[PDB]
């Protein structure tokens, strides 16, 4: 019941929407607390707003009040007819509650139990910003606070300063044994047990194991001092030095009337301000010492001063120092607790700004990515860097100059948002023209006829060349100092565009072009469509078909179709000099934040490949209607598996839309399926049909990879879906749908008369070495199985012979294409055909990653996969095609020329500016809101009690702002913790269920006051990592999306969680580590706490984007003083913020050196020995090598010292690989002669007796040159530990 | 009778594991037994004089051979230590061996393998009884000379000996903020103690004498006249090293033909392990620097003597790994590559004469002197000199600027220095390497740092980095003399590395001896930068 008057000091707006600011301190308003009415007026006396108080804070000049409920007043309303007081002399005044009460529905048409709440959720974001801020760093109770029955140095966590003496002698422990000796004993300790817990965990277990490290400790540290460094001006004469900090004071017995359990009294400190200004003259040497505050005269503050540089300015450095002495008794009062330092310019100077730029610290050599990098962040400046502290400075109108700079101890920064543009009323017209008359709808443009469709497709490149247009005005008018740079700009995007034209120019003057076009756009449509209809029946709502088909689900983004029309020409056509020459060989990578499309990006070009294959016919002698078209290949083993099931649903499309069109008699598409399948390792998926029996047989007393139907969403029962076909020599596993009525496509009452009937997957090895799919997804390391099976070679469609029965073959295998009349059928003969086309294209997606070893070793195994998918065709000589997509680009061109041997073409361009290139807008946050970060970082403690602690602020913020606001908490509820090792989590999880749930139990139990925290109930712990089984993942995935249940109690006057018999219950810690592989856009999670920091850039950014894309994002890193990259990075946090991309760390590959060459020189010379040619495919082909078959041999002793030639660019490298392989050849050379033995590659067969074996594994002895890998990593195998369990009896006894 | 608990992998048993070192498994710890109860006919010996022809001076001769670690019951052994544990439901504290304890296994997943309180019911006693889960407690005591046992529970809680035979449990704070303490609680006497009266002055008046107990050879000793000290469970103060490594050389001290080899007109490569290459110098360090060599392959071996408890070693406080003179010791060899750093000979004779160099080495010297009395041993030998301090600080240096630029790990790089001036054939240079086989810059990833145009860069960032320290007006003006340390002006957040990577062990290092720093000035070998 008070009136105040507002004056608009706050600056940011949804701050001013939801606070009150009064002036002077709290001492003269302690008459107002919280569940408070205040009726704020303007100037002039008009009522405006009538909210309710939810909390108050206060400093040394101002007091800010946080509302919770509030109306705004939409007329005027006049003060005359009220009856009250105005407010006296600009202060607080009481209202009588009568007429208030009256007044609300006489003058203001509202009653109390009417007043709406507050929605938004950016100020949620900002009340717990400020709760955890207040709980961890203080002072909480104000600035004249007192604290209760506990010592202040364990009371707060970050951010003090220990005396001198203390900070030599360090620590052993956290707790003296002289301070806690009280004369009774702890007397409120409790058993230390896991009591009540019902940890409700889901309890899974697997086998897996990581890496480990150590490092020195972080309990035996505390510093004393802190400091910063800031480069100034010259021509200026004395500055302006401001340093606050606070101090702690033991209130004598009789003063106070707090009291313990059993009667006696407590504790109690007190708080007092201190600090005050300085000004000091800029003279060259070591500043003396002063003291700011005459009170405690040995608190110092120093630095030194150094000379003119180069350029006109000046280095200074400045500190602050506690050199206190250490009393016997109460030996905190020598502390000093929340520091801060703030330099400015002098009360009476001309002009402010006067901070400049730190010195570049150049090294004498340049690299122009490096100087475009520079181009690019010209409006982010880095203006000081601090010393065991973190830093801030305030920037003036011009972005060069800074008129103050302080300091953080809990520094924030928060992110702008990348967007594609097309919604907002500020952007280009054609964007919007594109938007509101629909020329990106997919279902629109495959019906069009040709001269429509260029008049729609050219206003993008229209638009396009006009934006570049204005671009070049500005070449030295906003650029200046890099004109070299800002012309490199232009020609990339001059390129782009002429790319664009010729795409376009070949779509025009083809048919097949056409034809392949508007079956792309068809089958993505289609697709996309029902790819939401399948995951909304698998969750068991109720939908119909009909209702997500509308525009919004079946259009484009511009990006992807651009990528789209650039790739058309070299794949159209494979004449084109993309694909004949070697140099100038275009690779296109692309890169774009995480996000936007650039998955349905990739996969677009892969069904234009797909479809245009089948239309052209036998070029040059080879089959051209069946066989492998497109690989895609990844690193990782998890998000292989979560990729295949969004592959299926666009292989079911075309499918069904082959079989469709086959019945109107147009045979364009052929007769012969579109299958995909998996190649990874035989730990997930069997290798025979027999294993592929065996695993049904032990199943009813694993080839089910997929668990619901992807075109229906009906549930899979492995049960009674799997059929295999018996196999004398081989059979077919058939996977069915599980619709009982028969109305899916894929069904066992509709497709069993095709030729692949069910499901069109592959799961078993020998089953797609038979019949080869369309499309294959594999791992790297597969790839390493070619130098020992020699059936791989079917996958390149290097065949002769085929059974009718059967399939392919190969030399050496149990059928030979011949059979009698058996169970009915007829007998058949072998026949011969001519060979198939080598695939098309090869995609790599998550291209950073190829880096280090594992780079070198992709880079050397590349020579083979080059080299045995190429083909002649009117003398010239056709090689794939090759895409990869990153998140992070940095020194690409030579990672790309050293992994493919190509050029590079990065897309999309640059631009002049970070913020505006044409398909990519950085938004404001004064218009749509950003992703906020918080840091922690404090010595002393250790890695569980800092993680303890903050787990527990969090938890029981977020409970208190879910009991007064309600459901839009929601997003806060639930906590996500990003771990790097597997042994850290493992370590976590035993904390999690015991120590937090008690700590969070007991968080209103004692006499210390903490003002923002609530009780709060924990119960529910689940984990996602790569232990988790694989048939268990779907189901966390999708408990996920669960919401809190709330429900208001007139009662308690808040709300209340409930749940019912047989319900679900929301989780509520939940622990991920590198797999944060999240389905879809979950909506919910909106909370990250990042623990450690990892050992990489684009980690860093891939893991803490997933939190908050609907809703507001707020991530907090915990950092620990004791590691040398943790502390480097929080003492220049706000700057590695604002400048992600110019940060990102090295990376090398280099194949061709002598220790890579010791690796993969054997295993790729027998790769493309075996997988090429008919004498050694087979496993006794070892002996083969006469003096008549030597000249196979220097073909591919050729092909490997011309490429090591062209990578290394230095003829020492091609020398010493020539050497190595003349080595290895002749060493091979003498095994063949050595009669009296029969030679092979392996100890194999019944012919085992007299076999000797030629090559070897990684085993007991060291490396040689005849051992080869079966990965792209090995570690040596380790030794296992053996127990011994006994009794052994102590005689011994103690003594002193 | 034996059971299979994990694996590890073969490079720890040299240098964190090994027999004598705790091993915080994740359901249990153990410690590792002694080597003339290991299985000596599965170990594939190494074959390597020049090593075996130092560890034979060092250990008598009766040394035989070099062997590998032992690799369906085949594997180290281990036995459980500490010999007590806590119970997660009752609280309750006892040793394994009373009998109330009981043990859990799966033989086909061993890492789940644990400790069970057998028919648990609660702390009052009053549920359905049911087996929960038993976990190590986590304090021990260590002797210096070399041993360690239990913590002595018993007599702590009852302030000296007494008859009593009750039982024991745990108590914590029963605060939401608190979180370090401990209480210990008698069921019977009703005594009552904190463990914080364990560590710092109090320990001395509260803990008893030393028992003299080697865990790993199952034998006591009669007395031990030292004092005893408390140490946590898994801490880095707990097991230290004593090793001996070589590099394979082709073909008495070990570095002497190491530096005749390396710095040759023509150094050879003609055999196996071994291939060099003379790429480049930088381009402002022209006067300072004579010679950058490349090693393309390298070899290293290495060997394990013994072991020390609470100091990092400096022989009487050294423990050995049998019960007698021993037959064979654990060897380990690395393929790797390297870098060779040579420095002018002139320059650093002309900067070893000047005045302020002169007074940071008595500095020094005063330092080693007060060190060394104060544990009674010889206080005029063993000296390395001002050389190595300027050499050992500046490849520290580097070695975290090779971690901060190129996202290494810190583990992975090995140093080695060569400085000594004893028999008159000088020597300045130091060598950096590689540590696992599988680490970080394996394949030819460190030899790409090693041309002109990567080297300077590095060089430059350095020295720049290290000219003002994070805890920064307290490190300079840090004194060796006031309190016998051998480290003046360089703290933990400026020069120091990782044990494994280390040669010394944090000794001898200051880095006033390379640039400007904030108290002194013309002590400085780099100027201008
Ligand atoms: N044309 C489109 N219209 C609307 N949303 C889209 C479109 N294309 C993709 N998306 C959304 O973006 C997500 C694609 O993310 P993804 O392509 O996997 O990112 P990236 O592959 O770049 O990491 C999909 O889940 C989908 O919801």
């Amino acid at each position: 019941a008070w009136i105040a008057i507002d004056h608009n000091f706050s600056r940011a707006q949804v701050l001013t929407y939801y606070t009150l600011q009064l002036k002077g301190e709290h001492s003269l308003h302690q008459a107002i607390s919280d569940n408070d009415w205040i009726l704020v007026l303007d100037t002039t006396g008009n009522i405006t707003r009538v909210g309710r108080i939810l909390r108050i804070r206060s400093d040394l000049e101002t007091t800010t009040i946080f509302f919770d409920r509030m109306l705004q007043v939409k007329s005027v309303v006049s003060i005359g007819i009220t009856p009250f007081k105005f407010p006296p002399n600009d202060r607080a005044g009481r209202i009588q509650w009568t007429d208030f009460i009256e007044t609300l529905p006489k003058e203001l048409h509202i009653t109390i139990a009417d007043i709406p709440k507050i929605e938004d959720q950016t100020y949620i974001r900002e009340l717990l910003q400020l709760a955890v801020m207040d709980d961890l760093l203080g002072p909480a109770g104000g600035p004249n606070e007192l604290i209760v029955d506990m010592g202040v140095r364990d009371r707060y966590l970050v951010g003090k300063l220990a005396p001198r003496e203390a900070a030599e002698r360090g620590q052993e422990f956290p707790i003296d044994a002289e301070d806690i000796e009280d004369e009774e004993p702890d007397l409120i300790v409790k058993a230390k047990t896991a009591k009540v817990n019902s940890p409700s965990v889901l309890g899974s277990g697997e086998t897996d194991t990581a890496e480990e490290i150590d490092a020195a400790s972080n309990q035996s540290l505390v510093p004393s001092s802190l400091g910063m460094t800031f480069c100034v001006d010259g021509d200026v004469d004395r500055v302006e030095i401001e340093a606050r900090w606070g101090r702690y004071e033991r209130v004598p017995n009789d003063e106070h009337q707090f009291f313990k359990s059993n009667g006696q009294k407590a504790k109690v400190w007190k708080r007092i301000p201190c600090g005050g200004k300085i000004v000091l003259p800029l003279i060259e040497g070591s500043i003396s010492h002063n003291a700011p505050d005459s009170t405690s005269p040995e608190v110092r503050v120093q630095g030194s001063i150094r000379a003119k540089n180069d350029n006109g300015d000046r280095l200074i450095t400045l500190f602050l120092v506690n050199a206190q002495e250490e009393p016997d008794t109460n030996r905190d009062t020598a502390w000093v607790f929340q520091p801060e330092l703030i330099v400015r310019a002098a009360k009476d100077a001309a002009k402010p700004a006067i901070f400049r730029r730190r010195p570049v610290l150049d090294a004498d050599g340049m690299d122009p990515e490096r100087e475009a990098l520079e181009m690019i962040y010209r409006d982010r400046v880095e203006f000081a860097v601090g010393h065991g502290v973190a830093v801030h400075a305030e920037i003036a109108d011009d972005v060069t100059l800074a008129t103050e700079v302080r300091t953080t101890v809990m520094p924030q920064y928060e992110v702008q948002a990348t967007e594609t543009p097309g919604l907002e009323l500020s952007d280009r017209p054609a964007m919007r023209e594109m938007v509101s008359s629909g020329l990106l709808d997919m279902q629109r443009l495959a019906t069009l006829d040709i001269d429509p469709l260029v008049d729609a497709l050219s206003v993008l490149t229209n638009d396009y060349a006009t934006w570049i247009d204005e671009q070049n005005l500005n070449v030295s008018s906003k650029a200046k100092g890099f004109d070299t740079q800002a012309q490199t700009a232009i020609n990339r995007c001059q390129e782009i565009h002429t790319r664009l034209q010729e795409g376009i120019n070949t779509l025009k003057s083809n048919e097949n072009a056409l034809a392949a076009f508007r079956f792309a756009n068809q089958a993505m449509a289609t697709q996309r469509i029902r790819s939401l209809y399948a995951l909304a029946m698998r969750r068991g709502e109720d939908v119909t078909l009909d209702k997500f088909d509308v525009l919004k689900n079946r259009s484009w983004r511009p990006f992807q179709l651009a990528f789209l029309l650039l790739s058309i020409p070299s794949l159209a056509d494979p004449c084109h000099p993309d694909r004949v020459k070697p140099i100038e060989a275009y690779a296109d990578l692309l890169w774009f934040p995480t996000g936007g499309g650039k998955t349905e990006a990739y996969l677009g070009v892969a069904a234009f490949t797909m479809a245009i294959r089948r239309m052209q016919g036998n070029l040059g002698g080879y089959d051209s209607s069946r066989g492998l078209t497109v690989i895609m290949r990844y690193t990782l083993r998890l998000l292989t598996l979560q990729q295949f099931q969004r592959a299926t649903a666009l292989i079911c499309a075309m499918e069904v839309l082959r079989r469709e069109a086959l019945n109107k008699g147009d045979k364009s598409l052929g007769t012969e399926p579109f299958t995909i399948g998996l190649w990874v390792g035989n730990k997930v998926t069997p290798g025979t049909t027999e294993d592929s029996h065996n695993a049904i047989e032990k199943t009813r007393n694993s080839p089910v990879q997929l668990t619901s139907c992807p075109w229906c969403g009906t549930e899979i029962v492995p049960g009674q879906d799997v059929e295999v076909k018996k196999d004398k020599a081989g059979g077919r596993t058939f996977v069915y749908c599980g619709d009982k009525k028969g109305r899916c496509e894929f069904s066992k009452g509709k497709s069993s008369t095709q030729p692949h009937p069910g499901i069109p997957v592959l799961v078993v090895d020998e089953e797609i070495y038979h019949r080869p799919p369309t499309m294959m997804i594999a791992t790297v390391d597969k790839f390493a199985m070619m130098a020992w099976r020699g059936q791989v070679r079917t996958l390149f469609g290097r065949v002769e012979k085929e059974c009718e029965r059967h399939g392919l073959l190969w030399p050496g295998a149990n059928c030979t294409g011949n059979h009698q009349a058996f169970k009915g059928q007829p007998s058949a003969k072998v026949k011969a055909i001519p060979p198939i086309r080598p695939p098309d294209l090869i995609i790599q997606d998550e291209f950073h990653l190829i880096s280090g070893p594992l780079g070198t070793m992709v880079g050397l195994y590349e020579t083979a996969v080059d080299e045995l998918c190429s083909w002649t065709l009117n003398g010239k000589t056709v090689k794939p095609k090759i895409i990869a997509s990153t998140a992070t680009v940095r020194k690409a061109k030579e990672q790309v020329n050293n992994v493919f041997m190509r050029q590079v073409s990065v897309f999309p361009p640059h631009g002049l500016d970070v913020e505006d290139n044409f398909f990519s807008v950085q938004r404001h946050i004064k218009d749509k809101f950003g992703r906020r970060y918080l840091g922690v970082c404090s010595p002393g403690s250790s890695r569980p009690a800092m993680l303890i602690r903050v787990y527990t602020a969090f938890l029981t913020a977020a409970q208190e702002l879910f009991d007064h606001f309600g459901e839009p908490a929601d997003p806060y509820m639930t906590m996500v913790g990003y771990f790097n090792s597997l042994r850290e989590l493992g370590g976590m999880k035993r904390l999690a269920e015991d120590d937090v749930q008690t700590r969070s139990y007991r968080v209103q139990m004692s006499m210390v006051e903490r003002p923002a925290l609530a009780q709060r109930s924990v119960n529910n712990i689940r984990e996602l990592t790569s232990r988790v089984s694989s048939q268990d993942i779907p189901k966390y995935l999708d408990n996920l999306e669960v919401k809190f249940k709330a429900e208001f109690d007139s009662s308690a006057g808040k709300y209340v969680t409930k749940w019912q018999e047989g319900d679900t219950r929301a989780i509520d810690v939940v622990l991920a580590t590198n797999m944060l592989s999240v389905g879809v856009d979950v909506n919910r999670l909106g909370l990250m706490a990042v623990n450690g920091q990892p050992k990489g850039t684009a980690e860093y950014i891939q893991a803490t984007s997933r939190v908050g894309r609907s809703f507001p994002g707020l991530v907090c890193t915990v950092l620990t003083w004791a590691r040398p990259r943790d502390l480097s990075h929080y003492e220049t946090f706000e700057h590695y913020h604002a400048t992600f991309y110019k940060h990102v760390e090295a990376q090398s590959v280099t194949p061709f050196s002598p220790r890579a060459m010791d690796r993969g020189l054997t295993g790729s010379l027998l790769s493309l020995m075996r997988l090429k040619n008919n004498e050694f495919s087979p496993n006794e082909g070892a002996g083969k090598l006469d003096m008549s078959n030597q000249s196979e041999l220097a073909h591919a002793i050729e092909v490997l010292a011309t490429r090591a030639g062209n990578v290394a660019e230095d003829n020492a490298r091609k020398l010493l690989a020539e050497n190595e392989l003349k080595e290895r050849a002749d060493e091979w050379a003498k095994e063949a002669s050595k009669g009296g033995r029969i030679l092979g590659y392996e100890k194999r067969g019944p012919d085992k007796d007299k076999t000797v074996a030629l090559i070897k594994s990684p085993g007991l002895q060291a490396w040689d040159n005849w051992t080869v890998p079966m990965s792209m990593r090995e570690v040596e195998s380790g030794v296992r530990l053996i127990m011994d369990t006994k009794f052994i009896k102590d005689d011994h006894d103690w003594k002193p | 009778n034996k059971t299979p608990v994990g694996e590890v992998r073969p490079s720890q048993l040299l240098w964190t594991y090994g027999p004598g070192a705790l091993i915080d498994l994740p359901s249990l710890s153990v410690v590792t037994l002694g080597i003339d109860r290991w299985e000596r006919e599965r170990c594939q010996p190494i074959q390597e004089a020049r090593l075996l022809a130092a560890v034979r001076k060092v250990l008598g001769p009766q040394v035989e051979n070099l062997r590998m670690p032992p690799f369906a019951n085949i594997g180290v052994p281990v036995r459980p230590f500490p010999r007590w544990m806590r119970c997660v439901k009752c609280g309750l504290l006892s040793p394994f061996d009373d009998g109330l304890l009981e043990i859990k296994e799966d033989r086909f997943r061993a890492e789940r393998t644990r400790f069970v309180h057998k028919g648990c019911t609660g702390s009052k006693g009053n549920l359905p009884a049911k087996d929960a889960d038993a976990v190590p407690a986590r304090f021990l005591l260590a002797c210096r000379d070399g041993h360690l046992d239990d913590f002595p529970w018993h007599y702590f809680v009852h302030g000296g000996n007494s008859t009593c035979k009750g039982t024991l449990r745990f108590f914590e704070s029963g605060a939401s903020l608190q979180t370090e303490n401990l209480w210990v609680r008698c069921d019977s006497c009703e005594a009552s103690r904190s463990m914080a009266h364990a560590f710092g002055k109090a320990g001395k008046e509260n803990l008893p004498a030393c028992r003299g107990r080697h865990p790993h050879l199952d034998q006591f000793d009669i007395d031990c006249g030292e004092e005893p000290r408390a140490v946590l469970l898994g801490a880095t103060n707990s097991w230290f090293p004593i090793t001996l490594s070589a590099l394979a050389i082709p073909q008495a001290d070990i570095k002497g033909p190491e530096w005749e080899v390396l710095t040759e007109a023509n150094p050879p490569t003609d055999y196996p392990h071994f291939m060099s290459k003379k790429i480049g110098t930088p381009a402002q360090f022209i006067p300072y620097i004579s010679r950058v060599l490349l090693l393309e392959r390298l070899r290293e071996v290495n060997a394990l003597l013994g072991f020390t408890r609470v100091e990092a070693p400096e022989r009487p406080q050294m423990a050995s790994l049998a019960r007698n003179k021993p037959e064979w010791v654990p060897a380990n060899q690395v393929h790797g590559e390297g870098i060779f750093i040579q420095f002018n000979e002139k320059t650093l004779v002309a900067w070893e004469s000047l005045d302020a160099v002169k007074q940071v080495d008595e500095m020094l010297r005063g330092g080693h002197t007060g060190w060394r009395n104060s544990r009674n041993l010889d206080p005029n030998e063993d000296y390395p000199g001002i050389r190595y301090a300027m050499l050992h600080t500046l490849s520290h240096l580097l070695i975290r600027e090779l971690a901060l630029e190129c996202g290494y790990n810190a583990a992975s790089i090995r140093e080695r220095i060569y400085a000594d001036t004893s028999n008159g054939s000088p020597q300045a240079g130091i060598l950096i390497y590689t540590a696992a086989a599988d680490s970080d810059g394996t394949l030819g990833g460190l030899v790409d740092l090693g041309k002109p145009e990567n080297l300077g860069r590095l060089l430059v960032q350095a020295l720049n980095r290290s000219k003002i320290c994070s805890s920064d007006p307290l490190c300079s003006e840090h004194n060796p003399e006031k309190d016998r340390s051998l480290h003046a002006a360089a703290c933990h957040a400026c020069t120091l590395v990782a044990e494994t990577s280390c040669e010394q062990g944090n000794r001898y290092l200051d880095r006033s001896l390379l640039i400007p720093t904030l108290e002194r000035i013309h002590a400085a070998f780099f100027k201008g930068f």
